[PDB]
């Protein structure tokens, strides 16, 4: 009984959780050291 | 009378509390981590000063850390989920908040530590701006503690 | 049921206003500063 | 498609409105009527100081020389491309920058040699293209040590990339300078031509024409010039970018050609190009390739202005005002030399 | 053959180890007729407990069997390395 | 460790152009040591390529006095179960002489028998060792004659670190020998009462005291 | 493209796992589960007929708005050389503030026939007034979207227009031609939302 | 009965025709005005027959318009939900294809305009290419009519 | 004896059969319009040559109406809902299988056209490739007409 | 006899005319910042009069204020939902109409300040232009206001 | 006792088939002609034989038209439901089948075309490769047909 | 009598509050430090005056502790739901508001500080214009008290 | 040699997700009062995810780190002590499981 109002809260409850995990994982992944200072010379 | 997946909320909590508190300390310290290696090779003299913005990224996860801690040890089976709804809330609080706090620790530090590299006068004023930072993830911990103790 | 006339609602509404928060932060994140000053 | 139109004008909308209205600046074909009649050069002063040209010798020596008139040119222009350069945003920057690396190239091939024959930097710097500036420093006081300058410009120089072809110092001190440049610029066509295709609105569109002209235009007249000359046919292919027409099947003909009639032949198979060594009669007294093929630049340039969301007007405008520049050096030296009969040599810009 | 004194090297100890192993587990699983407890036994397990040390006596012998293969292993790369 | 010694004279004299060989080479006396402490403590884990020592000494439970205790024919169930053998039966008990009793090698609960006792053990180490560490600062303050680096640094220091994980490490030994499997249900839990511990938290009720 | 990648992949698993329920439901047989009637007649009209309105005025002034920078930057910018731009071609500007009008008049007739119904159970209550809440949803979308659109068309011919006239002042009269047929577009929807809402009432 | 919400169908039916067909006709005269503009500032002379794209586009437009007001104009509450149906599918027809008809008017537009600038010659090319756009649109209405009808 | 809205499937296959085939012909005949425009400047003889790549396209266009229509003219209140089923796959198959040419169409014109005027030996090819187009979009309508009436 | 979340629908509506409008505003500050700080380097004597564009945005900011303010002290317990929807309607209105507002003002203030130090005569234009930015923000409040009592 | 959701599932399989179907050939036709147009500038004489990737490509849109008319044939309405997933896996069997291949063959023909120009040798080996992309496509159509009999 | 679960909208609002201006105060913060590291460098005189953005950002960031502390305080088990929507609104209201605010001082400050190094008359300039967007961050706190309270 | 730190500490990630993952495999019955059921869930995402952030960091640090030592050999202090607050990290995932999963 109330199903809809579990159903409801814990589906987008963990659905914007996950993405914010997904997107701060994103932006971790792909930080940018620079690329310079000693990175031309070892490249 | 006790609603069963009420534990869910709190739980998720204090896992959120660590996870993402984590993240942002991952990222101040990984951030940070590349401004040092510049500034060391440059003059390694510094090498024991350009730390501190990584220190600070740390105690950014120790608040998430206190919080996951005190929601887990207020986990109950016969939940009456207003304190679960609490604890999610709180432990949200504290991780997002931090998660705030470890992109501001991270850029700041890389700016500041390889101008440092050039100017030693910006060492103060890289400290100041960290304060900031350090004091938002703190902000986080205060609202959650308020949350979880409510 | 998995939805209440409530919880729809709620969600039909959340979902426009939400698209227009997204339509205005998209363009405050495609926001640049200048890399250089023009002159003296 | 719908990429542009829409967001462009959010940060390049002022630039656009700018640089067209400076186009509108130009010397038209009755303006260089106007200074053709002229045979005196403070005259020519004179008749250009009735367009958006003027009050830019003033306060300088009394007699006007050829030589004062082409450098103010050329700092006029300079500066009005350095204005726009600094008033945008990197969506556009990262483009513009490419324009001036084309600089930049050309004037670390000056700092390199004179490093190779003892020469200070303090003594290059100051016979440097202007936009190559090179605001950094190690590329400055490397005590005249070919490793110093070679270690400035990996790190400091964005030409680092490009450099990948020519490493080590050793293809420095081994390969021909002219050799070393061309195989720098070629790199240099090759990733800005990418770059102008990850931009896949207008903007490619409008852009990478000129950019293929470019490759085979180099890749026709490398040949050509290639034939009276000691360099392998295999080293000379190396230096044809693959960002053109050629690229699929015909470079591999010029590759092999040892006389102009070959490198024709090579032509006659694209009539945009074959009319283009058709009109260059070649007779002793008349047009060269050179020369057409100026012309053809010119209108494809003309035509990127016909798109008004894009980025393709901006190296347009550099390239056309470059020849305005020179189209009225040419004139400025026509009357000091006093030849007449050939100052209608000048590349019309309409 | 020579095949490298590097590599008869590490057969000789490879063979001087296994040759341990194998004699030192055999012994173990004839006296505990166990730890190990994976004689594979049957699925029919009838009341026969000495069926149990019957399987052990048949691991036991092909530990030995083992042992004799590293034995020859080892006599093999011992004499490489020493023309070597 | 003991080939590379053994053949010391004849690497060393020598040319050795690969970094890794002469590395641990050098270090050929700190892996000595390594590997002798490893027997022993591999002797103490009672763990050999996953296989335990038994000396003949594992008495951990009398298994025909087990039939005794109501077990009769649960090996026909068996067939699909385990059982649990129980503790204070009467008949079982006794400490293993030296190591982990041998049984806990072949039991599908190794994992946390012994999974909590390397826990336990990583702490009490862990606490004892960095003791050490902050006596030997004391030391050190006194040859340099900083009486303020000891009675505002080194006591309150110390003082602090014991309060804290010395405690914890006292209740650790404590519940191995006050509680027996005549109080495992409602057997406090060490971890819940350090966390309390640190919060000042009582319930009334909840959790046993130790 | 980092936002990109996240519209797409948002996109993608939002009619992903449509398809999947949807084909799921059919697959499994059930009561008719998915009951798109229960969905428009739960409802309440009141959110259906504010929304409209809301939309109506609001997507219009967007449309205005977004012409409005886009002419803006090129009148601007091309009047550092041509100063006389601005004498003319902000007519393109006018035309945009008329294109946000259109919304803007159109919202306050729909939303004058905003009326309460004092209604419970949907079942047989209020037919008509479901019919005049889905009307002025759709009158209020209709014209909305056709203002956002004509807005965006104007803007973009406005630019042309500054830029063609700070090169010679005898185009401007020529190119007004167009953006008189991009302001039709929005007054076509504007007559569509009136005849949709035409025969409707609330209460 | 006629059934409740049957008019919501029909109500899409008259928006989509008239939103999409905006759309086409929007989108078709931008890029028509853009070429019109970049061309008259090189030669005026062919301005008047640059504008004939634009025209194009506007018909789109009212394509959508003739379904939009006869849909609109048999909007009632009391249908039969049959009639809705044809509606929506008459909309959208009309629509859609009248949007893909004014893409297709405003790409072949502004390259017709360019090169009709470039080759006068062109001129009678381009306006056959922009008949067949238009009959595309036509095509869009003759369906939503058929079904409006049935 | 029928369900309701059992229309909904078949009015959607009348639609869809013209959009699509709408949306393909207008992309042919948009990518085919500015090769012409691109080309005709160089070789303004081969204006009324360059022209076919649109007229394939427009009969994609007509695929499409013909079935919208038959499925319209078709299409009942009291309909068995197996028809409509079958309506609606045979407004998709022409519809999209159209779409699908529309795409070759426009792909093969573009570049037919550039490259028959650097070649006039490739007229010939040219037409056989779009010859091919056509064959794609006609076994759509094939497929169609079999399921509109079975 | 209030349908139960009658309240929530009305909330949202002063939440999203003040932080719509916020992000406008601050949007258009943003940006005529930069280009303020661009231009005033070279022409300090601008800079006073360069403030206008920012003024404006924080006006867009005001129009929400006021219908966020109007909203919420419109609330109660018992909303008949009638009332809230309107509400929600008036907050959407006002929100992105501010919100388009303020993008039109922070994009045309940029140009706008960068073309008057090039040319000062330029300055009328940019407040005319701006003028009507605002102008649509204040229709999205006038709405707004009307809606409120209807 | 035939469920009434079945004529759905049958009937998406034969326009499946033809649709992906069309889908690969239209894709490997687009870029077997646009390879095609490109050689032609230098090698005219092999513009015939060149044509072949594009027969290939015809042969998978077969591929698919022979399974949408062997299922549209065994349509029916008392369809056991069983049968209706048996025509649907044959539907996307042989249609998504088809559509790889026609990858195969279009990327394959643009490059073997592009090279043939240069390396004639390179003409066997082409079609060698592009035989196996159609043995592929035939891989779909056996499976295809032996579950649209089961 | 009161509706379950009806304490998680205001507890989501004091996380709201919290988080966003933190995330508000975190982006301004890294912006202005970034900046400063880049100006100072040159200029270090001016190190003690370019820190003030970030103070600034530092306020955001108590609008939202206040708000965030006056929800929770204002929280309880058996909550009438309609006091939940209400500090949703008013957390999400500051919260949201201030991220914008936070925006406004990032870009503000980065362009404001570097541009103050080139030209020091600027600084009045951009301390006026930091000073909006601290406003916009207030408007948001005083629609949140508003509703908090009612 | 030395170079090869990071990738050492970096396995540790993987040998807590082995503790905590058997820990609550220990743990796993048929019988289980849900309560018991979604503290081993969060206790598992709690390190899992927490040693993800981890790797992460320990990774971008590892890259900066051994270039920079090769540079600078007097780096090698200062990597050190990144390396370590980014394994703390995942020590901290460790710590809210073990609390968690043992509630």
């Amino acid at each position: 009984l109330e199903y809809s109002v579990v159903f409801n809260l814990v589906l987008w409850i963990m659905t914007g959780l996950a993405l914010a995990v997904i997107i701060t994982s994103y932006n971790i992944w792909n930080m940018d050291p620079g690329y310079d200072s000693i990175i031309y010379r070892m490249t | 009378n006790n609603p069963e997946y009420s534990s869910f909320f709190g739980v998720m909590g204090a896992s959120s509390a660590m996870v993402f508190s984590a993240m942002g300390a991952a990222y101040g310290t990984a951030k940070s981590g590349t401004g040092i290696a510049a500034m060391s090779v440059m003059r390694p003299e510094l090498i024991m000063k350009s730390i501190i913005p990584v220190v600070m990224a740390g105690i950014i996860a120790i608040y998430g850390l206190v919080v996951a801690v005190l929601i887990a040890n207020s986990l109950t089976d016969g939940i009456t989920l207003y304190r679960s709804f609490l604890q999610l809330g709180a432990g949200l609080s504290v991780g997002l908040s931090g998660l705030a706090a470890g992109f501001a620790i991270g850029i700041v530090g890389d700016a500041g530590v390889r101008g440092t590299a050039q100017q030693p006068r910006l060492f103060v004023g890289m400290i100041l701006i960290l304060i900031f930072a350090e004091v938002l993830g703190l902000y986080g911990l205060i609202v959650a503690l308020i949350l979880s103790t409510k | 049921g998995f939805f209440s006339p409530g919880i729809w609602m709620g969600l039909l509404t959340t979902l426009f206003m939400l698209f227009i928060f997204t339509y205005g932060l998209h363009m405050i994140l495609s926001l640049k500063t200048m890399d250089r000053f023009d002159d003296r | 498609s719908f990429f542009p139109e829409l967001y462009f004008n959010v940060d390049n909308g002022y630039l656009e409105g700018l640089v067209r209205g400076l186009k509108a600046g130009v010397l038209s074909q009755a303006d260089y009527l106007n200074l053709v009649q002229c045979e005196t050069l403070e005259d020519l002063k004179l008749h250009l100081q009735s367009t958006d040209y003027g009050n830019f010798l003033a306060n300088e020596a009394s007699p006007l020389t050829v030589s004062v008139i082409d450098d103010k040119l050329k700092e006029k222009m300079v500066v009005e491309f350095r204005h726009m350069r600094n008033h945008a945003y990197e969506p556009l920057a990262s483009f513009l920058d490419f324009i001036t690396y084309s600089y930049m190239i050309d004037n670390v091939i000056l700092l390199i040699t004179g490093t190779l024959h003892q020469r200070s930097i303090a003594e290059l710097v100051p016979k440097c293209h202007p936009l190559g500036s090179f605001e950094q420093m190690e590329a400055v006081n490397i005590a005249q040590t070919p490793a110093e300058l070679y270690n400035a410009i990996l790190v400091d120089t964005p030409l680092a990339a490009f450099f990948q072809d020519c490493i080590s110092e050793q293809d420095l001190d081994e390969m021909n300078i002219e050799i070393i440049r061309n195989t720098l610029y070629k790199a240099y066509l090759e990733s800005f031509y990418k770059f102008c295709t990850l931009l896949g609105g207008t903007t490619a569109d409008a852009m990478c024409p000129i950019l293929e002209f470019e490759a085979d235009r180099r890749a026709f007249i490398i040949t050509i010039n290639s034939f009276g000359t000691e360099l392998s046919k295999e080293d000379r292919a190396k230096l044809f970018p693959h960002c053109g027409r050629l690229y699929p099947e015909g470079l591999a003909q010029l590759a092999r050609a040892d006389d102009y009639e070959q490198v024709k032949n090579v032509a006659d198979y694209y009539p945009e190009y074959k009319l283009l060594f058709e009109g260059a009669g070649s007779n002793p007294g008349d047009k060269t390739l050179e020369d057409r093929f100026f012309e053809h630049e010119v209108k494809l340039n003309k035509l990127a202005f016909l798109n008004q969301f894009h980025f393709g007007v901006f190296y347009a405008f550099v390239k056309l005002k470059e020849q305005e520049c020179r189209n009225i050096v040419w004139i400025a030296e026509c009357i000091a030399q006093r030849h007449r009969a050939k100052i209608d040599n000048y590349i019309p810009i309409f | 053959l020579c095949c490298g004194p590097k590599l008869a090297a590490c057969g000789i100890v490879l063979s001087a180890w296994g040759v341990i192993m194998l004699i030192m587990l055999g012994i173990f699983f004839n006296v505990h007729s166990l730890i190990e407890d994976v004689p594979f036994t049957e699925k029919d397990f009838e009341n026969g407990p000495q069926n149990i040390y019957n399987l052990y006596e048949q691991v036991s012998y092909n530990c030995f069997i083992a042992a004799g293969l590293y034995l020859l292993l080892g006599g093999f790369s011992f004499c490489q390395v020493r023309l070597n | 460790a003991v080939w590379m010694v053994l053949r010391e004279s004849r690497i060393l004299s020598q040319k050795n152009e690969n970094e890794m060989f002469s590395m641990v080479f050098s270090g050929r006396y700190i892996i000595l040591l390594m590997g002798l402490f490893s027997i022993y403590t591999g002797l103490i884990y009672n763990d050999c390529f996953s296989k335990s020592l038994n000396i003949f000494g594992s008495s951990w439970s009398v298994r025909p006095m087990f039939t005794i205790g109501n077990w009769t024919e649960e090996t026909l169930l068996g067939s699909s179960v385990l059982q649990l053998n129980p503790a204070i039966p009467g008949v079982f008990g006794g400490p293993y002489p030296f190591g982990i009793d041998p049984i806990w090698n072949i039991a599908t609960n190794k994992l946390t028998f012994l999974n909590s006792f390397k826990m336990k053990m990583s702490v009490i180490l862990g606490i004892i060792h960095m003791l050490f560490g902050v006596s030997l600062s004391l030391f050190n303050h006194i040859y340099f004659k900083k009486p303020l680096n000891i009675y505002f640094g080194f006591i309150p220091e110390i003082i602090f670190m014991s309060s804290l994980f010395g405690y914890l490490v006292i209740l650790i030994f404590y519940k191995w020998t006050a509680y027996d499997a005549h109080s495992s249900r409602n057997a406090p839990s060490l971890l819940i009462h350090f966390i309390n511990m640190f919060l000042f938290s009582y319930p009334e009720s909840g959790n046993a005291m130790l | 493209t980092g936002l990109e990648l996240l519209y797409l992949g948002i996109f993608v698993a939002f009619w992903a796992c449509m398809i999947v329920v949807g084909i799921c439901y059919t697959i499994f047989d059930l009561g008719f589960r998915f009951d798109v009637a229960w969905f428009l007649t739960e409802t309440s009209p009141f959110m259906w007929s504010n929304l409209g309105i809301g939309l109506a005025i609001s997507l219009s002034v967007v449309g205005a708005a977004w012409g409005i920078y886009i002419t803006g930057s090129s009148i601007i910018g091309g009047g550092v050389k041509a100063p006389r731009i601005k004498t003319k071609n902000l007519v393109s500007i006018i035309f945009c503030e008329a294109v946000a009008i259109y919304g803007i008049i159109m919202a306050i007739v729909i939303s004058n026939m905003a009326e309460p119904f004092s209604a419970t159970d949907p079942k047989a209550i209020g037919h008509r007034n479901y019919h005049a809440g889905y009307s002025m949803f759709g009158a209020g979308l209709t014209v909305g979207l056709s203002n956002l659109f004509c807005g965006v068309c104007v803007g973009i011919v406005g630019s042309g227009a500054a830029l063609a006239d700070a090169q010679n002042p005898s185009l401007f009269v020529k190119i007004l031609i167009v953006e008189i047929f991009g302001s039709a577009i929005g007054l076509f929807g504007v007559i569509v939302a009136i005849l949709q809402t035409s025969r409707v009432k609330m209460g």
